[PDB]
C-alpha cells in the first residue's frame, strides 16, 4: 500500500498546536517525491537525513505531526529553539532526525472576523519535554492563592486563541506545519 | 548556563598561519555541531565553516576552502579554525556558535545557529 | 518590522468631551493591541487589552475599537484625572516582544493667551567666566505651539539655543517657555544687537524684544 | 497586596555595571512572564527584556550580549544585570508582569539609571536681573548652569514667594552638564522695596547658593 502522506497534507482541517495531531506511518512504501517538488511550502528543512536519499532509505516507522502556528513562530519548530510554541506547545529534540515542512494557510485558516478555533498554550509552569502533548485546561496559578477552578486575577485559562485575519501581516498569518520523524528500531522495518 | 569564548586573533602577515580557539561550557560539546562565522567590517557576517560533533562531517565556504581547516577536540570542549595561507580578504572578527545542520529541497546543506555572541579581538592579516 | 504610529501627538480637550485617539500599524496585527495611560512621574497604567477589552480596573468611559491596522481609544466623557499621555502597544511581535507607540498627550483646553515676552542679557558674573547666556522668557501662554527665533545683529541664529517648556499650570492651564542662547564671551562682545522674536497664535504679529550690549 | 518594588538604579560611567532588582508582592515571579521596559527622558517606552516561567529569556537587539535577566524564587525577586553600559542606556527602568494578549498589568515604580562620563559638579547661579523691559508686572529670575547630576531644588525667599514662580525643566547641554531657569513675575513697584533671593540646593555636590537678584 502507498504511504498515507496525502491524508496529512491535503487534510481539510488542521489541529491546534497544543493538541498537535500525530499519525503513525507503517506497513507502506513511501514516495517523498510528492513533497520536495512542491512550491506550496515555504519551509522544507531536514535534519539528520537528506530529502534526496529518503527514497532509498527504510525506517521501521514514520511519525507525521500536524498543527497550525503563526509565521513568526515557524522558526521555533527546529532543534534547540525557545519561545511559547517551542517551550509550551511543541518541542523538538536536539538530536532530531526528520523534516519540517511549513506552508502559508491564509486562504484556509483565516476568517474575516478572525478564526478563533486555533489555540496555543500561553501559561505553563515548566518547559515541554520533546514530543510532549499537553491538553490540560486547568486554570493557571500565577500567584500563591489557589484558583479553585475559577478565572480571575492570577488565575488564567492556559490556552489563548490566535486571531487569524486575512488582513494580518505575514508574521501574524496562519501557517500549516507538518513534522516528519523517521524512527529506526530493532524491529522489522515497515516504511521504505 | 551556556557560555562560549574565542581566542587566537591578532595581526598576521599575508600568507601566514593562525589558529583560533572556541571554548565551550554549559552543554555537552560532542552532542552539538559548532560553526565558525566572520563578521567583516562593512559587510554582513559570513559563515566560514561548521563541524559535526563527531568531526566526521565538516563543511567549508568556497572562500576559505583549501586554506582553512576546522577541527574540534571534544576532550577539551574546544573548536579550532586553522587559518593558514592567510589573505588580506580574511581580515575580520571571527565568532563561534552552536547550531544544527539542515538539508534543503535539493540536498543542499545549511547551518542554523543557536543565538549567542562573544566579544573577540579582530583577526587582521597585514 | 511593523511600525506603530499614533495620531495625534498633542490633543486639547475640556472636561466632558468625547476624545478619540488613533493608533496605526504597518501591517495587520489582528487584535494584539493594548492601551496604557501614563502621568508624569508615574508608571504606565494598563487600560485596554485585546484592543477592545477593558482591564479589570478601568472606568466604563474608556473604550477600545479596531482590528488589523487601525485602532481607536475613546473616552466618552473626559474627566480631570484623564489628562495624561496614552500609549498604544502591539503585542506578540517579532523580533521585539512588544512595540510601543509614540504616544498621544491629552491636555486641558482653554482660551488663547498671548505670552509675555522678556529678555535677560548675560550677567557680568557669568561674563567674567568666559561664557555668555542670553535668556528669552515666554510667560503664561496658550496654546503650547510657539516659535522662538534668536537674532544676533539681525542674523538669524541656529544651533546654539536650547528650549525648555513647563507643564500646564495647575491654576490657569498656561505654559511657560525659556530659550537660552549660549555663546562665548568673545563672540558675545563681537556683536551689539541681541533680539528674541516670538510667534504665537495669540500674537497678531511676531513680537521682538532686544537689547544692546553695554546697556 | 499586588506591588512591584524596584531598586538598584543610580549614576554610572560608560562601560560600567549595574544590577536592578524588582521584589514582587501578590504574584509569583517564577510563574509569570517578567519583563523589563525602559523609558528615556522625554521619550516613549521600549521593551528591554523578558523571562518566561520555564526559564526562557529574550532580549532586545540594543541590549543583547550586555544585559542579563534573572530571578530568585525564594526571594520572589526579578533581576536585571546591565553590563557594558552606554549613554543611550540612560533611562527609567520599569519591571512589569506580562500577560501576552492580556497586556502588562502590574508595573513597578521604576528606577532611574543615568550613564554619563560627566563628573558631579555644583551649579553656578547667575542673576536674571529686572530691567526697564510703572506698576506693570516685571520678571526676574536665576540661571542655574552647569550642574551634574540631577536634581536641583529652587525656592524663592526661603519659600515665602510661591505665586508666579516658574521653575523650568532642566536641559542637557553638549558638555554633559545640566542647565535650568527659575523665573518669577512681581509688581514692579516692589523692585526697589522688596528683596528677592533665589535659593538653589544641589545635594549631590553639597551645594547651597542664596543669590539676591538686583534690578540693574
Ligand atoms: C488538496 O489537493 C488538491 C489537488 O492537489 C488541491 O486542489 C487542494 O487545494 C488541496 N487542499 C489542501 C487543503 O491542501
Amino acid at each position: 500500500n502507498l504511504c498515507p502522506f496525502g491524508e496529512v497534507f491535503n487534510a481539510t482541517r488542521f489541529a491546534s498546536v497544543y493538541a498537535w495531531n500525530r499519525k503513525r506511518i507503517s506497513n507502506c512504501v513511501a514516495d517523498y517525491s510528492v513533497l520536495y517538488n512542491s512550491a506550496s511550502f515555504s519551509t522544507f528543512k531536514c535534519y539528520g537525513v537528506s530529502p534526496t536519499k529518503l527514497n532509498d532509505l527504510c525506517f521501521t516507522n514514520v511519525y507525521a505531526d500536524s498543527f497550525v502556528i503563526r509565521g513568526d513562530e515557524v522558526r521555533q519548530i527546529a532543534p534547540g529553539q525557545t519561545g511559547k510554541i517551542a517551550d509550551y506547545n511543541y518541542k523538538l529534540p536536539d538530536d532530531f532526525t526528520g523534516c519540517v515542512i511549513a506552508w502559508n494557510s491564509n486562504n484556509l485558516d483565516s476568517k474575516v472576523g478572525g478564526n478563533y478555533n486555533y489555540l496555543y498554550r500561553l501559561f505553563r509552569k515548566s518547559n515541554l519535554k520533546p514530543f510532549e502533548r499537553d491538553i490540560s485546561t486547568e486554570i493557571y496559578q500565577a500567584g500563591s492563592t489557589p484558583c479553585n477552578g475559577v478565572e480571575g486575577f492570577n488565575c488564567y485559562f492556559p490556552l489563548q486563541s490566535y486571531g487569524f485575519q486575512p488582513t494580518n501581516g505575514v508574521g501574524y498569518q496562519p501557517y500549516r506545519v507538518v513534522v516528519l520523524s523517521f524512527e529506526l528500531l530493532h524491529a522489522p522495518a515497515t516504511v521504505c | 548556563e551556556v557560555q562560549l569564548q574565542e581566542s587566537g586573533g591578532g595581526l598576521v602577515q599575508p600568507g601566514g598561519s593562525l589558529r583560533l580557539s572556541c571554548a565551550a561550557s554549559g552543554f555537552t560539546f560532542s552532542s552539538y555541531a559548532m560553526g565558525w562565522y566572520r563578521q567583516a567590517p562593512g559587510k554582513e557576517r559570513e559563515w566560514v565553516c561548521a563541524i559535526s560533533g563527531s568531526g566526521g562531517s565538516t563543511y567549508y565556504a568556497d572562500s576559505v576552502k583549501g586554506r582553512f581547516t576546522c577541527s574540534r577536540d571534544n576532550s577539551k570542549n574546544t573548536l579550532y579554525l586553522q587559518m593558514n595561507s592567510l589573505k588580506p580578504e580574511d581580515t575580520a572578527v571571527y565568532y563561534c556558535a552552536r547550531g544544527s545542520f539542515y538539508y534543503t529541497y535539493g540536498g543542499s546543506v545549511g547551518f542554523d545557529a543557536f543565538d549567542y555572541w562573544g566579544q573577540g579581538t579582530q583577526v587582521t592579516v597585514s | 518590522d511593523i511600525v506603530m504610529t499614533q495620531s495625534p501627538s498633542f490633543l486639547s480637550a475640556s472636561v466632558g468631551d468625547r476624545v478619540t485617539i488613533t493608533c496605526r500599524a504597518s501591517q495587520g496585527i489582528s487584535s494584539y493591541l493594548a492601551w496604557y495611560q501614563q502621568k508624569p512621574g508615574k508608571a504606565p497604567k494598563l487600560l485596554i487589552y485585546a484592543a477592545s477589552t477593558l482591564q479589570s480596573g478601568v472606568p466604563s468611559r474608556f473604550s477600545g475599537s479596531g482590528s488589523g491596522t487601525e485602532f481607536t481609544l475613546t473616552i466618552s466623557s473626559l474627566q480631570p484625572e484623564d489628562f495624561a499621555t496614552y500609549y498604544c502597544q502591539q503585542l506578540n511581535s517579532y523580533p521585539p516582544k512588544f512595540t510601543f507607540g509614540p504616544g498621544t498627550k491629552v491636555e486641558i483646553k482653554r482660551t488663547v493667551a498671548a505670552p509675555s515676552v522678556f529678555i535677560f542679557p548675560p550677567s557680568d558674573e557669568q561674563l567674567k567666566s568666559g561664557t555668555a547666556s542670553v535668556v528669552c522668557l515666554l510667560n503664561n501662554f496658550y496654546p503650547r505651539e510657539a516659535k522662538v527665533q534668536w537674532k544676533v545683529d539681525n542674523a538669524l541664529q541656529s544651533g546654539n539655543s536650547q528650549e525648555s517648556v513647563t507643564e500646564q499650570d495647575s491654576k490657569d492651564s498656561t505654559y511657560s517657555l525659556s530659550s537660552t542662547l549660549t555663546l562665548s564671551k568673545a563672540d558675545y562682545e563681537k556683536h551689539k544687537v541681541y533680539a528674541c522674536e516670538v510667534t504665537h497664535q495669540g500674537l497678531s504679529s511676531p513680537v521682538t524684544k532686544s537689547f544692546n550690549r553695554g546697556e | 497586596e499586588v506591588q512591584l518594588v524596584e531598586s538598584g538604579g543610580g549614576l554610572i560611567q560608560p562601560g560600567g555595571s549595574l544590577r536592578l532588582s524588582c521584589a514582587a508582592s501578590g504574584l509569583t515571579v517564577s510563574s509569570n512572564y517578567m519583563s523589563w521596559v525602559r523609558q528615556a527622558p522625554g521619550k516613549g517606552l521600549e521593551w528591554v527584556s523578558v523571562i518566561y516561567s520555564g526559564g526562557s529569556t529574550f532580549y532586545a537587539d540594543s541590549v543583547k550580549g550586555r544585559f542579563t535577566i534573572s530571578r530568585d524564587n525564594s526571594k520572589n525577586t526579578l533581576y536585571l544585570q546591565m553590563n557594558s553600559l552606554r549613554a543611550e542606556d540612560t533611562a527609567v527602568y520599569y519591571c512589569a508582569r506580562d500577560l501576552d494578549v492580556y497586556g502588562l498589568d502590574v508595573w513597578g515604580q521604576g528606577t532611574t539609571v543615568t550613564v554619563s562620563s560627566a563628573s558631579t559638579k555644583g551649579p553656578s547661579v547667575f542673576p536674571l536681573a529686572p530691567s526697564s523691559k510703572s506698576g506693570g508686572t516685571a520678571a526676574l529670575g536665576c540661571l542655574v548652569k552647569d550642574y551634574f547630576p540631577e536634581p536641583v531644588t529652587v525656592s524663592w525667599n526661603s519659600g515665602a514667594l510661591t505665586s508666579g514662580v516658574h521653575t523650568f525643566p532642566a536641559v542637557l547641554q553638549s558638555s554633559g552638564l545640566y542647565s535650568l531657569s527659575s523665573v518669577v513675575t512681581v509688581p514692579s513697584s516692589s523692585l526697589g522695596t522688596q528683596t528677592y533671593i533665589c535659593n538653589v540646593n544641589h545635594k549631590p555636590s553639597n551645594t547651597k547658593v542664596d543669590k539676591r537678584v538686583e534690578p540693574k
